[PDB]
């Protein structure tokens, strides 16, 4: 009663506010429902291998279409399978890729000395690494010839480099100690570099 | 009530639910009333995006308008499934349950609990449905039964100068069919989609016409007369399955790799051109293979290198169309090759419409597949016109699937009518009471058209029924000047089962609309 | 001061669901809408058509006096306006041009029609009278033409017609484009079955005016040879739609060594190999290679080695149309082709035509089935213009290779069929006749724009043509920017127009018509 | 016409009609359970957390919270009606309402609403006439009247309060002051005592007032008074023209103090020289009251003297007490003879809680006399002022004329029968709206029917086949619903009542049917 009046009148009190921000939330909930249908049709590329439960009908228009862009999609993506091994250049090279290396193509530029199972295990995790992503140029070398007189206090290191300007660092095992330290971990590590996009917990 | 429980609850207690229902099905009604008959309202329905649609059809009409209500929902989802099975009045469906359920809340407004109603109504539907099954009259299709079947079940949503094309080019169409085997289905005939000329220039084919236009500038435009290759047989370019490399020391080493990449492809397209020159290619006879897959431009060159035709994706219903047509045996692969494989064409040909380059093939000795050609202004025009060949085609095989035709036009009804009546003082109680309503039931269908047509209502509608009661015969409706005359005389039928089946539903929804209780929207907590 | 709305059809609507119902909310709005965006644009396509611009939302800005394009890019909220440019455009797909006349004439047709309806006609009697009008008029039409097309392959013959098409453009030149597009086309026409509009196509330049255009028998490509040689007089050319690059496997290629004199004779073997590609490729007879894919610098050293010259282009349709014009054909592999395959020119010179490099493309033989017209101007709206009026000369000509029917112009057709159909519908029994009379009333409004933009007064001049079209004239229309009541013949003057557009208009317009009037109800959902 | 103002509703014809046959079937479905000895009992909550236990049609109207033009017009009409005979208001709602449902169903085929009110109107003048031939005379007796106000007091409430307030309210009109003249209530004042039981309620001879003593050392309880009316001022009163007091000493201080009181004291010795000139000696009651106040000093000047007086009564109080004592009211001092004088037998006072009253009884010849209501709810006292409100308003319709007509849908299905057999002489399908005119008062009767608790059509056609050749007088029972006839209990109704009951209903509805457009313009954008 009293404070309607007051509502119609003045602002004194406020009480009818902030109905507005659950009422948008749940227009916008409802509206994100269609997102899991509209590419339906548009995400996977099996769906021809998935007859007789996928067709209703074909235009042959889009539809071949949509054949014509992933085949393209897929000579894009797999004319760049070309690595999986990390290798072992020489520090005499050394100028000649931490420069010349190409324009476009992120370097994970691992730097290390063998024999602790630091060491040992972030090798075995990026080698087993380029066995899922031949699009990325792994190194791997003694520091000391790449690096004269190199503290062995600061390894193994991990740099990210391209077109000569560190992205990301990952200096000494204060980023990587412990044994626990594990294939997902090192991946959602240099996806965060910004060079791979993934999913993983933590 | 539970209402305490889910502080989001809302709930429409019984007398709220049936005013509500009745609401729903009073707005559907009223609107729907503007549609049927060759005289209902043409419509613009519009969406967001400006997509705009024209027509007469009330299934397309209610998937475009903005919907609400859940009992407007089950009407329009039952309403759909009728259109689905035959696609033919479907708005006499509606109005028949909205006026069902207005008689019902007549009544109900004197107490009357609706259940005995709802069986006086199924009393009377049996009564009346073994009255349908007297009155209706058998003739044998033929020229002129069916060619008067669709001009009469046209028009119910589309207007009168393309039902007059429509029924010649429909006439025309329902003849490459079996004799004794009911051969029609849509999976078998095909409608052609293209905006190029007015509408006095729809016609039929029956051949086969498809979109897809040579691969090459060497091709040929024309043939005049054609032996079909159709083939499932994938001559593109492949890569081995189990992902093989190339690893020499030489350059030349490169190149005779090259040679050995290309074979395969080579002795595929050897193999087809042998057997090309073997049957015959001398002397303009063309020879044309249709593949679904695709081909590499090494294929496609070397194939093309002495004019042959050869095209690409069509649709995969087209190879049973191309069968039923050309005659040539299908084939998968190259394992076992005949000429009995060979298809015949009488002429090929091509035309380019716009951007597209179009085929046509014709000339065929015993055509079971057909498709048709429709070209109008525009996109909304094409779209309803298709609509209005589908429901067209619908009717034809409905009539052509018996061979009883029942009258149409007014007189069927107002006969359920005043037979109805008669056994009206043997349905033993109240229950005579809606079996009366349910008699007026029937009493809109005219009355719609006599609503449509502007003529006063009461007046014509007792003339119609004197005239029927006076009589034992079938008098019709008027719409040219109201004055009651038999409408069976002048070519005007409808299907017996379509019939039978909309009374069927329409008394199921019925009881279905009038027996709830309680409306609620639970969830969402 | 409190009342809600009623329960029912306003209350099952969706909260962006907007509506208008019968004669009232639907069909006056509607119609008021339609006669707005016909006013909107009712001052061009004449001899005086006033060009008008617009900006788009893509920030470009045209000037257009063709009504295609202006409204092709305006959008609206009006269903209406949707249907009457579908109309417009179905009328593009069918000619093409004078897109402002359906719009005149829609207008005027629907003023008419919201007439009759405040008379109180039913839709069905206005509609069905209107029906036939149309149908009467389709059948007296081509009782009225005069001098159809001869020959479509002399050049005065195509001057004299597609100046017609052109007077909507560059009203103060006429004969420059004349000669310039009979020029073209008839170098373009195979006269003998066929045709495509893409056989022509039109090079732009920045820089000097119209006065420096022309038109050449061979393409115009701005690229730039990457090998020394250049602009050898006449010659044979080989084209390649495979790239330039020796045979590369389509899989990986990979090459495994084991001991030293593989990779002693690794390059030497590479490079032989190319060689003898190379030398036989040159031994084939020409100097002239057009590559289609990239080029390969060894390869270019040896084609240095054997003098030859190299352009790559981006275009597919240009090398098939290359194919075409100089006799080329396309080898998708790296193999020496025959001398029957072989491209020939008379000359393939790399120029420079006002500081930008071009590579032309001229035959003696003034052979080929693309012919390209370079075009000179100062800023890029004049290339669009000026491409707008060639553009409606060569499909005026292209619409005539067939239907070679000619119609007087200068409007006295209209009046004419105004005049014969009013005669016709004096008779017409039922409520029917005042919807046919006012069919061809409505031939009125075309001359009204006609009379309004010549700046001369409308309806003086109009009583006038009225008063010798009961003489029975075919041929009598306005004098241009005569500012005083003077009128004269048109078929002396060439001033005529073809049958098929005419026809496609009036029938399109017709449609149009029947199809907004039996529009009964309006329904619109929530706005995206 | 959301353009002139863009912020205006503008409704179309049927949007007007179906909101006005919406919200008029809303009230009359609410309204229907609030008639006869059985209706529903409504309870309603105001604006501040104080209950009415109401029966009463237009208290329901004014205290919903209803924002509406129709049931604005209900409002204003039920009001006049109540002001006017205050009796069966129900009666004119659902009336009103059944007309409009009735005529929806026949607008809605077809029937312009114009058309349907001509129907009405002829409709309207036969039942006048039927009516006034079937009225019937009754000389007005104690137990016609007994039997009169029963019929109002088992309207509006129970059993009981109906049986102890058909005694008082005869009662009740029998004091008048002229039997040959109208009477008139405000003689006969509603004082409410909330401290005794329901049944305690009853009438008194005489005045009873609720203010006492001001200046309280007086007696308790005085028999024989005679009463003085006067309303001159008894307490110091300024001079409306400003001066003041000039004096030097205290000498003339206390001269100026005891001569300023000088005016007052010489009004009260007249007063007191005129009580004793009346009467001396022997205790004889002598009663003095004024309309205006009385300062303490002559207060306490006349109460030493065994005088009582009364000061600040209501206005109409003291011109009715010159007809209930028979003094004349004095308005000044300027001449006073004991003739102006009234007189009563025994006054006493009675204190309650806060308050105290002064009782005024034994008069000579009661011709003023005064109603108490007891009752321990203050919602339970305005119902029985309601009550007896009523029933004074149907006594008075009753003994105003010379005429009355049987209820309880008796007369009601008389002029039904009526008009179903002179409807053939009337002509057009205004016809037909006669016929929904006679459905008119068909609700009347079936309501009850839904207020008893029996099948609506079994009794409605049961009284309907009680008609022997004569017209029966016969109506509905209220405990086996068998037809029976009226004279017989003698329950009847007054005749203008029904009179301007069709009046109102008839024109009401002429206004809704009549409608074509609604607007809520008069926004300032």
């Amino acid at each position: 009663e009293w404070n309607d009046i007051l509502r119609k009148k003045g602002i004194l009190p406020p009480k009818e506010s902030l109905k507005e921000l659950e009422e948008e939330a749940e227009e916008e909930q409802r509206i994100l429902q269609q997102s899991v249908v509209k590419t339906y049709e548009d995400m996977t590329l099996e769906e021809l291998e998935d007859h007789e439960d996928e067709f209703n009908e074909e235009d042959e228009r889009a539809i071949e279409m949509y054949r014509r862009r992933r085949l393209a999609e897929w000579k894009a993506t797999k004319l760049k399978n070309k690595f999986g091994e990390v290798l072992e250049i020489s520090g005499k090279d050394y100028v000649q890729e931490v420069t010349k290396a190409g324009e476009g193509l992120w370097v994970i530029l691992h730097l290390y000395k063998q024999g602790i199972p630091l060491c040992a295990l972030i090798n075995q995790h990026l080698s087993g690494l380029a066995r899922k992503f031949p699009d990325v140029k792994f190194i791997k070398a003694i520091s000391t010839t790449c690096i004269p007189n190199y503290p062995d206090r600061n390894l193994p290191t991990i740099f990210v480099y391209l077109e000569g300007d560190i992205k990301a660092q990952f200096i000494g095992p204060l980023v990587f100690g412990g044994m626990n330290l594990t294939r997902d971990e090192l991946e959602w590590k240099l996806s965060e570099s910004g060079a791979i996009m993934t999913d993983l917990e933590e | 009530a539970v209402k305490t429980l889910n502080p989001k609850a809302e709930v429409a207690r019984a007398q709220a639910a049936l005013a509500v229902n009745i609401s729903a099905a009073r707005g559907l009604q009223d609107v729907l009333r503007t549609n049927l008959g060759p005289k209902g309202t043409m419509k613009m329905l519009v969406s967001g995006a400006g997509d705009i649609k024209l027509t007469k059809d009330g299934n397309v009409l209610l998937h475009e308008m903005q919907i609400q209500h859940p009992t407007a929902s089950l009407i329009a989802k039952v309403a759909t499934a009728q259109d689905d099975i035959t696609g033919d009045g479907t708005t006499s469906n509606v109005l028949i349950i909205g006026e069902l359920l207005k008689q019902a809340d007549l009544y109900i407004s004197e107490g009357l609990h609706p259940r005995i109603i709802t069986e006086g109504f199924e009393a009377a539907k049996e009564k009346a449905l073994q009255f349908l099954e007297e009155v209706k009259v058998s003739r044998e299709m033929d020229r002129e039964t069916l060619i008067d079947v669709a001009r009469t079940s046209l028009r119910t949503k589309v207007h009168a100068e393309l039902a007059d094309v429509l029924t010649e080019a429909v006439v025309d169409s329902i003849l490459a069919i079996k004799k004794q085997d009911e051969p029609i289905d849509l999976f078998m005939i095909e409608i052609m989609e293209m905006k190029h000329k007015s509408e006095t220039d729809t016609s039929l084919i029956r051949g086969l016409v498809l979109d897809h236009g040579a691969r090459h500038p060497d091709m040929k435009k024309r043939v005049e007369d054609a032996y079909i290759l159709t083939c499932n047989v994938s001559l593109e370019y492949e890569k081995t399955e189990v992902n093989s490399g190339f690893f020499y020391k030489s350059a030349e080493e490169r190149e005779k790799l090259v040679k050995a990449e290309r074979k395969f492809i080579e002795d595929r397209v050897k193999k087809i051109i042998e057997l090309k020159r073997k049957v015959c290619g001398d002397s303009d006879k063309g020879f044309v293979v249709i593949n679904q897959k695709g081909i590499d431009p090494f294929s496609l060159d070397a194939l093309s290198k002495e004019g042959i035709v050869a095209l690409r994706r069509a649709k995969r219903r087209n190879m049973e169309r191309l069968t039923l047509a050309c005659g040539g045996v299908a084939l998968n692969s190259f394992d076992d090759l005949s000429p009995d494989c060979l298809g015949h064409a009488g002429l090929v040909y091509e035309y380019t419409l716009g951007e597209e380059k179009f085929t046509f093939i014709e000339k065929c000795n015993n055509p079971r597949s057909v498709t048709l050609l429709i070209k109008g202004p525009n996109k909304h025009t094409l779209t309803q016109i298709k609509d209005a060949v589908r429901d067209g085609l619908r009717a034809v095989k409905n009539a052509i699937d018996d061979g009883c035709v029942v009258p149409g036009a007014g007189a069927v009804e107002v006969a359920m009518a005043e037979a109805l009546i008669k056994h009206k003082p043997s349905v033993k109680g109240r229950a005579q009471l809606g079996v009366q309503a349910f008699a007026d039931a029937l009493l809109i269908i005219p009355k719609v058209l006599a609503q449509n047509s502007g003529f006063d209502l009461q007046e014509t509608l007792v003339k119609i029924q004197a005239e029927h009661s006076e009589s034992g015969q079938l008098v019709g409706v008027d719409l040219n000047t109201g004055e009651p005359m038999v409408a069976a005389e002048v070519g005007v039928w409808d299907n017996y089962c379509v019939k039978k089946q909309l009374l069927h539903s329409c008394t199921v929804i019925a009881t279905n609309i009038l027996l709830v209780d309680e409306i609620m929207r639970a969830g969402m907590s | 001061l409190h009342v809600p709305k009623a329960p029912g059809f306003a209350q099952m609507l969706k909260e962006g669901a907007k509506h208008f119902s019968g004669l009232e909310e639907a069909v006056y709005r509607n119609i008021q809408a339609c006669k707005e965006l016909a006013q909107t644009t009712r001052t061009a396509y004449g001899p005086n058509g006033m060009n008008k611009m617009v900006i788009n939302h893509l920030e470009k800005l045209f000037v257009t006096n063709d009504a295609a394009t202006i409204l092709r890019e305006l959008e609206v909220q009006h269903p209406a306006a949707k249907m009457i440019v579908m109309a417009s455009h179905m009328q593009e797909q069918e000619v093409g041009d004078g897109t402002n006349f359906v719009l005149v004439f829609a207008g005027a047709l629907l003023e008419l029609a919201e007439e009759l309806l405040r008379i109180g006609l039913s839709v069905s009697e206005v509609i069905e009278g209107y029906e036939i009008a149309c149908r009467k008029a389709h059948e007296i039409l081509p009782n009225l033409v005069c001098c159809s097309a001869k020959n479509l392959r002399d050049i005065d013959e195509v001057s004299s017609l597609l100046r017609t098409s052109i007077m909507s453009k560059q009203y103060g030149n006429e004969v420059f484009l004349a000669k310039l597009i009979a020029q073209a086309c008839v170098s373009i026409f195979p006269d003998s079955g066929h045709f495509n509009v893409d056989n022509i196509r039109v090079c732009k330049i920045l820089g000097s005016g119209i006065s420096s255009s022309s038109v050449l028998h061979g393409m115009v490509f701005k690229k730039e040879t990457e090998g020394d040689v250049t602009s050898v007089k006449d010659a044979k050319i080989a084209v390649y739609s495979c790239p330039f690059d020796g045979m590369i496997t389509e899989t990986k290629g990979t090459v495994l060594i084991k001991t030293a004199e593989e990779l002693m004779n690794f390059s030497k073997g590479e490079e032989n190999l190319m060689d003898a590609q190379v030398k036989a490729i040159a031994d084939t007879g020409a100097n002239v290679v057009v590559t289609g894919g990239k080029v390969a610098d060894m390869a270019l050293h040896y084609a240095n080695k054997y003098n030859i010259m190299l352009v790559r282009l981006n275009s597919k349709w240009d090398l098939r149309r290359l194919c075409k014009t100089v006799g080329a054909t396309a080898l998708p592999r790296l193999t020496p082709p025959v001398l029957e395959e072989m491209g020939h020119c008379d000359s393939v010179y790399l120029s420079e035509v006002g500081d930008t490099q071009v590579v032309v493309f001229k035959h003696e033989k003034e052979d080929g089935a693309i012919s390209t017209i370079v075009l000179r101007g100062s800023t890029d709206n004049l290339m669009d213009d000026i491409e707008r009026a060639v553009d409606d000369g060569v499909n005026t000509f292209k619409v005539l290779t067939r239907d070679k029917r000619l119609v007087p112009g200068g409007g006295a057709t209209e009046i004419e069929l105004a005049k014969q159909i009013t005669s016709y519908g004096e008779t017409c029994p039922g409520l029917e006749q005042y919807a046919i009379k006012k069919f061809a009333e409505a031939f009125e409004a075309i001359p009204r724009a006609l009379a309004e933009n010549s700046g001369v007064k409308a309806n003086e001049v109009i009583s006038k043509l009225y008063a010798v079209h009961q003489e029975g004239n075919k041929n009598v229309g306005l004098d241009i920017e005569a500012e005083v009541p003077a009128v004269k013949d048109m078929l002396e003057a060439g001033i005529l127009d073809t049958y098929l557009g005419k026809y496609w208009a009036i029938k399109l317009a017709t449609n149009a018509a029947v199809t907004v009037l039996r529009v009964d109800q309006i329904i619109m959902a929530k706005p995206a």
